[PDB]
């Protein structure tokens, strides 16, 4: 964990943690409005 | 094996950050001798 969190690049723990929040690439990578892909209340939540 | 040039690990003098940004020293390019008793505080060389 120490090594992963000290890492900062695309392999870093920070990026994978930020998947679930900001910055936002959701729904599409390119959109005028962006949200988080933490599918809550959907039917795909356990899968995600 | 019939060689042509040095291995890629010892080519770049200042390794790039994989994500991008501040560069970092490449030890595999060269090191530095910093002895004070013999007062040699200079990097080494690769006179290929």
């Amino acid at each position: 964990l120490q090594s992963l969190e000290d890492d900062t690049s695309i392999n870093g723990f920070e990026h994978i943690a930020a998947f679930h929040g900001q910055p936002n690439w959701c729904p599409s990578p390119d959109a005028e409005k962006k949200f988080a892909c933490c599918a809550h209340g959907m039917a795909v939540f356990p899968h995600w | 094996k019939p060689i042509t040039a040095l291995p890629r690990l010892v080519q770049e003098p200042i390794f790039k950050d994989p994500k991008g940004g501040l560069g970092q020293k490449n030890s595999w390019f060269s090191g530095e001798i910093n002895v004070d008793s013999m007062d040699v505080h200079t990097s080494t060389a690769r006179a290929v």
